[PDB]
């Protein structure tokens, strides 16, 4: 039975994932040419987003800030380990209860979906399966780190957690946001993963102090992501990856060597030329910075470069990725902030060339100061065309989705599936247990940021009901009224969290919040958007947590203490490229 | 307490009426806008609806002829109302409500709207 050890549930995540890919894919194409079809793909996206969680929990690769892990010694990194298992399987125990319970109810009174007619129990269980895989996996991975630390651990480890339980239910009642808070640090603090931070944080609130009945968590869950416009993000990831792995990126950094060769400091310049292209394709950050910073940063060393200006170059250049559209920061920020994805994605390409410019610039400046040079080549018309024809895969998904979207054509999420499925056929004509362990990648990928949106709309919602958004703005008036210096204000803010948090954490949790006031004192809520994304885009390349450095250091063995020094002029020719955009809403928005 | 003070409404000849409701209250801003016809003889029908990031739902009969807007300072939604015909002849009544649905069951979220007094809005030829 090792396959069913092991690989039990990857099976149904390349399955499912291949059928919405079809599904929605066959339903756009259907729709162009000329609506059932879109309840069946939710119910399985569902399906999927939930059934790749047990699979991110064997091979222990939830995402999470470690800053303080990281620090531990090996004997506290272990106790940390089990602490997280049983922070997440309470979590993961309390909503297989009520979503059985939930079940029976249906079963009662049954209730029909409106296209599929298909009875609401069918398609939540979801729920009770999906969390009695995650608990199962947690037991075994429970059973094998007690087996790695110990009887005198495994007793610290539980005893810890039983004492941090213990006041929730000592108490009667104790005021929500103090627990809310209070614990959604710690298990940020200790390592829990942050979506999971998010629900336990929830449910904690939930129980002391009853802010909603315990039956709505497994409601919201299931109901908190049922949207169209969220589906976006795995067609995105899926469309990524099966292209990112292609080897497409050399192709793309030959004509970026093409175009910028040839000037002082021209391999820096290709590098940027390149991600620029590659952020086209890849809505991600660190995505770029390993698609690119693979090939271009061992090539630098070689030619001369600095490894470590090679390692900022690749890391700064990199953010660019989540700039231009494709970018998963606006669609959860669209689904989070109910505002215009087909606006946001728009919108951050100004911002995403006046960065790219801005490097562009500065490596010209110093290349030109350290006598650094390009190769030397005889580039011409013939040669560029023929760059061009190589490339022509790689730049033949910016069309699709810049021209679904911003003429008018098709739905960000429609765009976003037509992308996927042009990522699998370019994912295997052009270059099986490799293509199935890839899309296994993109659903156990994509899994780990919806999971994180629906564990942050319980948390959202119990926020609202305190009426947070408006204790907090009504001390940002009463402090100050000036429309600038409130965008000051939030911009320092978000600068401070972008050193500490990751991007879509940070997104869900602070978009309930920032998004009433900032909408009071009239800023528009998309240009709010390209503002948070365009603030969090430079905490990617901000230490101590650089989601791009450490893509980037790893990539050229360096050392983060002295990376940070030599990517320091880069963050600061950013910032100069965030205030731009923030105080001249203009231009960012021409096109949105 | 919220009490919603549809403005603007009046009988109309095809021009425009240019339906504006303004919500008082203790409230900072609600997450949600919208309104609801109840044609004579009818059902409280949906009309059109704004988020808070200003994602703009309307009914399939108003796609297109009526847009609907926000004044986040003041708090107020508008419903510019266009080309109008005698099919239309209905009370307006200025729905809010707010981010989250505030009540689950069986699995569905459901949403309690506060409601305005309504408009009488009047078409002839
Ligand atoms: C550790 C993280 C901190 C603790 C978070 C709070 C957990 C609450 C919880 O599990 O929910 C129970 C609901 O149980 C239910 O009815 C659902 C099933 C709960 C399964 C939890 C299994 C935990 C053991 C696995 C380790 C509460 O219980 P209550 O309704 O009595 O709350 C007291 C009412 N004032
Ligand atoms: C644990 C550390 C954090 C505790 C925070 C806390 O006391 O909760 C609220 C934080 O402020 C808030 O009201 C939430 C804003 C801060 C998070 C963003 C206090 O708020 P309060 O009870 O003084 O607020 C008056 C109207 N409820
Ligand atoms: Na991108």
């Amino acid at each position: 039975l090792g396959w069913l050890d092991a690989n039990f549930e990857k099976p149904f995540l390349v399955a499912g994932m291949l059928a919405i890919i079809f599904i929605i894919t066959f339903q756009t194409l259907y729709r162009y040419i000329g609506v059932w079809t879109e309840e069946m793909a939710r119910f399985i996206f569902i399906w999927i987003s939930y059934l790749a969680v047990p699979v991110a929990i064997k091979n222990r690769s939830s995402i999470r800030v470690d800053i303080i892990f990281d620090r531990l010694p090996v004997r506290f990194q272990n106790i940390s380990w089990i602490i997280v298992d049983v922070c997440f399987l309470t979590l993961a125990a309390t909503v297989l209860w009520q979503s059985l319970d939930l079940i029976k109810m249906q079963l009662t009174y049954p209730q029909t979906s409106p296209a599929l007619q298909l009875p609401y129990y069918i398609p939540y269980l979801v729920l009770p399966v999906s969390f009695g895989l995650m608990a199962v996996r947690l037991l075994q991975d429970l059973a094998g780190q007690v087996r790695i630390c110990g009887a005198a651990d495994t007793v610290i480890g539980l005893i810890l957690c039983a004492v941090l339980a213990a006041p929730l239910f000592i108490a009667d009642y104790i005021d929500p946001l103090p627990v809310l808070f209070g614990y959604f640090a710690l298990f940020l603090v200790v390592g829990v993963p942050i979506a999971i931070g998010l629900g336990l944080a929830a449910l904690a609130t939930i129980v002391a102090a009853g802010s909603l009945p315990i039956d709505y968590v497994a409601q919201i869950a299931f109901t908190s992501i049922d949207s169209f416009p969220i589906m976006a993000i795995p067609f995105f990831i899926a469309a990524g990856v099966f292209m990112g792995a292609g080897g497409l990126s050399r192709r793309l950094l030959n004509l970026a060597d093409e175009m910028l060769g040839a000037l002082p400091g021209g391999m820096a310049l290709a590098t940027i030329g390149t991600c620029m292209f590659f952020a086209a394709i890849s809505g991600s950050g660190p995505a770029t910075v390993a698609a690119i910073g693979s090939l271009t940063i061992p090539a630098m060393v070689e030619r001369g470069y600095c490894k470590y200006f090679s390692a900022a170059i690749v890391a700064a250049a990199g953010a660019i990725g989540v700039m231009i559209p494709p970018s998963n920061p606006f669609v959860v920020y669209g689904v989070s902030a109910q505002a215009s994805i087909g606006k946001l994605f728009m919108g951050g390409i100004v911002p995403g060339l006046l960065t790219g410019l801005a490097l562009m610039a500065y490596s010209y400046w110093y290349s030109k100061k350290r006598g650094w040079k390009g190769e030397v080549r005889d580039r011409n018309l013939k040669t560029f065309m023929h760059a061009v024809w190589e490339a022509k895969w790689a730049l033949m998904v910016p069309v699709i989705v810049l021209g679904g979207i911003y003429g008018g054509i098709m739905t960000p999420t429609e765009a976003a599936a037509l992308a996927a499925f042009y990522g699998l056929i370019i994912g295997c004509f052009v270059h099986c247990g490799s293509f199935y362990d890839c899309v296994v990648e993109a659903a156990g990928t994509s899994a780990m940021v919806i999971v994180l949106m629906s564990m942050a709309t319980i948390f959202g919602n119990i926020m609202t009901i305190e009426e947070v958004p408006t204790t907090i703005a009504q001390a940002m008036l009463g402090l100050t009224t000036d429309k600038i210096a409130i965008l000051l204000m939030i911009n320092v803010l978000l600068l401070i969290i972008g050193t500490f948090m990751e991007a879509l954490a940070a997104i869900v949790i602070l978009t309930p919040i920032l998004l009433p006031i900032v909408l009071k004192v009239g800023v528009d809520p998309v240009h709010f958007g390209i503002i948070m994304v365009v603030n969090l885009a430079i905490g990617f390349v901000t230490p101590p947590v650089g989601v791009n450095l450490f893509v980037a250091s790893g990539v050229a063995n360096a050392k983060i203490e002295q990376l940070s020094k030599v990517v320091l002029p880069l963050i600061a020719l950013m910032l100069a490229v965030l205030l731009i955009t923030t105080y001249v809403p203009a231009i960012p928005m021409f096109f949105a | 307490q919220v009490s919603l003070q549809e403005s603007g409404g009046g009988l109309v000849q095809g021009g425009s009426l240019r339906l504006s409701c303004a919500a008082s209250g203790n409230i900072f801003l609600w997450a949600n806008m919208g309104w609801y016809r109840q044609a004579p003889g009818k059902e409280r029908e949906f009309v059109a609806s704004i988020s808070l990031g200003a994602n703009t739902n309307y009914a399939d009969s108003v796609k297109g002829r009526f847009t609907i807007s926000r004044d986040n300072a003041k708090n107020t939604v508008y419903l510019q109302m266009n080309s109008l015909k005698q099919e239309d002849t209905a009370v307006y009544y200025c729905a809010v409500w707010a981010r989250y649905p505030s009540t689950y069951y069986l699995g569905r979220g459901y949403d309690y709207l506060y409601w305005g007094q309504g408009t009488q809005v009047t078409v002839s030829s």
